[PDB]
């Protein structure tokens, strides 16, 4: 068996400089990751050096237009290995954070 | 800048609520999983509270933000700040659900 696409989404917020500041539970049965253990670490140490330049330009993207979609990228996963994930980002105003929607695009069983 | 995430189906039904809404509201998310987030709105507030959450599904994926008096653990009315963006999997054609973020907010 394998998981459906709402077993495989996940939220997470983060401060202008991409640190988390919150994580959803669900991130444990896809990535390995307690949601503790990533707070105040920046999520720019996790993607795979190939998608580096992508990720930089999408956050770029999402300051100045204030909502994004990420594109396929990996993400370091705990035990080892790399999950290909896909992000919508949308920026809170009145900026005070970014609002992740993560989806695991890998195979999950 | 105490805030909260919470998700809610298009009636507004809370189906996910991050923990950290005991700092801000008061209640434990099992105390506001499967109720309206109109039943802890001010009744002044509520109708704008029902027609924000209607036309944020009509606004693909854009940030809509409300105020509104919630009815704390503590009863007191509390000032809100909610800003609202719908999501919808691009994969699927799953009904659009809303995530937020509520913040308490100053009312100066
Ligand atoms: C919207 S984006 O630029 O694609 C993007 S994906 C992403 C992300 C989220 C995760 F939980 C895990 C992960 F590996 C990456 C983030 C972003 C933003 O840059 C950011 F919010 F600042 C920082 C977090």
């Amino acid at each position: 068996e394998f998981k459906g696409l709402d077993s495989k989404t996940f939220l997470s917020e983060h401060s202008m400089d991409m640190k988390f500041t919150y994580c959803d539970d669900r991130i444990t049965e896809l990535i390995g990751y307690h949601p503790e253990e990533l707070l105040g670490r920046s999520a720019y140490e996790f993607y795979h050096a190939l998608d580096s330049e992508n990720m930089t330009k999408s956050h770029q993207n999402l300051c100045t237009k204030g909502q994004v979609v990420s594109g396929q990228y990996r993400m370091l996963a705990k035990h080892g290995g790399y999950v290909w994930l896909e992000t919508q980002g949308t920026v809170i105003y009145n900026p005070q954070c970014i609002m992740c929607v993560n989806y695991v695009l890998s195979e999950i069983e | 800048p105490t805030r909260f995430i919470s998700r809610h189906n298009i009636e507004g039904i809370f189906t996910f609520v991050d923990h950290r809404c005991v700092a801000t509201v008061g209640y434990q998310p099992q105390e506001l999983l499967g109720k309206n987030i109109v039943e802890f709105c001010h009744p002044e507030d509520q109708q704008l509270l029902r027609d924000s959450f209607q036309q944020v599904v009509k606004l693909k994926g854009q940030v809509l933000s409300v105020m509104f008096r919630f009815r704390s653990k503590n009863q007191e009315w509390l000032w809100m700040r909610t800003s609202s963006f719908t999501f919808q999997n691009p994969y699927s054609d799953e009904i659009e659900y809303i995530i937020c973020t509520n913040t308490n907010v100053k009312n100066s």
